This record gives structure tokens, sequence and C-alpha cells, in this order.
């Protein structure tokens, strides 16, 4: 059975930092964790697979080589993303009182 | 060629300069497909330009369907009745902003051949001429060789 559709409207948590210090001594400890470099595949996806469970937003294949540091996946994922669609986002924006936008798709 | 079509006077609406000036554009009609490569230079003008334009003249009520019939397009309704409809087919988003500036800046009167480039009501203030401006007049107004 198909669950509910996962929304793709991702909102970056405030304790993002602390969360992901959580999860890098996890799976990792030195200072200046902001640098922890990801070159091993077993860290990178013990990181990042916690990260896409907990947050329910996982780096798409297409920016998963340039998550080379705990710094680019915290630059990644405190970064919001909204799925909604374009008759939402020009709705929802402060319409001019003479403006009048209908959608019927 | 002007033989071959209708023509009209220099006009305006409703003498429309003379107390205040009202813009006779009231009304624009997009319509704008979703998907459709035709109306992409559309959607990027809603997305970007018919907001500003919407608060730049008020007195302009802008609908946008999103969802055309044929091709898509933008009717243009004026204070005194007219109605214009302009494709916006394939046009870029610059040349769908200009076609609507030349729709609000224009009346509702016919693009047509116009007679005169001027109008006036009151095209004399000291009279307009007769044979007998400028003719003397005679004793007893005696018309030529009249006896008495």
């Amino acid at each position: 059975v198909c669950p509910p559709l996962r929304s793709r409207a991702y909102t970056p948590p405030e304790d993002l930092q602390s969360r992901l210090e959580s999860y890098v001594k996890e799976v990792f400890l030195p200072s200046n964790w902001q640098d922890i470099s990801l070159e091993d595949s077993r860290l990178k996806f013990n990181l990042l697979a916690h990260l896409a469970d907990d947050l329910g937003h996982v780096v798409p294949n297409s920016r998963l080589h340039q998550m080379c540091r705990v710094r680019d996946v915290l630059d990644f994922y405190n970064v919001p993303i909204q799925d909604r669609s374009k008759f939402d986002e020009l709705s929802a924006s402060n319409l001019p009182p003479n403006l009048k936008i209908t959608w019927s798709y | 060629t002007a033989r071959g079509t209708p023509s009209r006077f220099l006009a305006s609406v409703l003498h429309n300069g003379l107390g205040r000036y009202v813009q006779q554009l009231q009304r624009l009609s997009f319509s704008v497909s979703r998907d459709g490569a035709s109306s992409r230079g559309a959607r990027e003008f809603v997305e970007r330009e018919v907001i500003d334009f919407a608060r730049r003249n008020p007195g302009v009520v802008i609908y946008v369907n999103s969802r055309p019939c044929c091709v898509p397009r933008v009717v243009a309704e004026y204070l005194n009745g007219a109605v214009r409809e302009e494709s916006i087919h394939c046009k870029s988003v610059e040349e769908i902003s200009t076609l609507v500036q030349k729709l609000a800046d224009q009346s509702g009167l016919d693009v047509i051949r116009i007679r005169k480039p001027f109008h006036t009501d009151n095209p004399s203030i000291q009279g307009q001429w007769h044979p007998f401006t400028n003719k003397p007049t005679t004793f007893r107004g005696l018309r030529p060789r009249e006896v008495q």
C-alpha cells in the first residue's frame, strides 16, 4: 500500500547545528567539526542516512558529491525548500486588489 | 489602402483631457497555459511583471485565467466598450511588457486611418470666412448697376 506522499516542503530546524554535531559525534570528535572530511563512504552514508531519516529530507544524488565536509552538509540542510505550486506562490504573494488570478487545472 | 479601409476623425472618449485624465483601459485578461512553449513568455510575464503593472495601473482590473482557449491571449477591454484581443503566442517577456503597456496607453478608439491630425470644436475665434467678410458695404445697400 502506498503511504501518504511525502511533502517536499522542508523548513530547517532551529537547533540544526546542535542536532548535526550530535549526529557527527554519533557517527565519527576533534575541534572544528565543521571541517570533518567525509571522504569515507561508510561515514558519509551513516551521517547522511541518519540526517535523511531524522529530517525527512535527503541529499539528492546531484548534490551528493559536493558534500565534501560537515560544513557542506550543514549548508545543504539549512536552506529551505518549498513545494507549493506556482499558483500558491503567486496567490499568496500580496496580490494588488486589481489583480485576480484563477487556476482551472 | 485608405480607399479600401474605414476612417474616422481624431477624437477622445469623453473629452478625456479637459477636466481630468481617465485611463481608458479598464480590463486586461491574460489567458495563459501552464504547459506549452507558446505561453512560456506569458508565464514569465505573470511571474515577474503583471504585479508591478497592476500596481502601476490601479484603474485596470487584471485577470489571469491559467487555462486558455486556442493560443495564449490578452484581451483588453476599454471604457468605451472596445475589446481588443492580442495573441501573446511565442512572445518574450519584454515583448509582452511592451504590448501590455501599449494597450494601457492607447484608447479604445479603432486603430484605423485618422483623417485629420487635429480636432477642434471651435476652429474659429474671429469668425469663419464667408464671401462677405472683407467685402465693403455700399450706401443704402445698393447692388452694382442699381438705379436708385
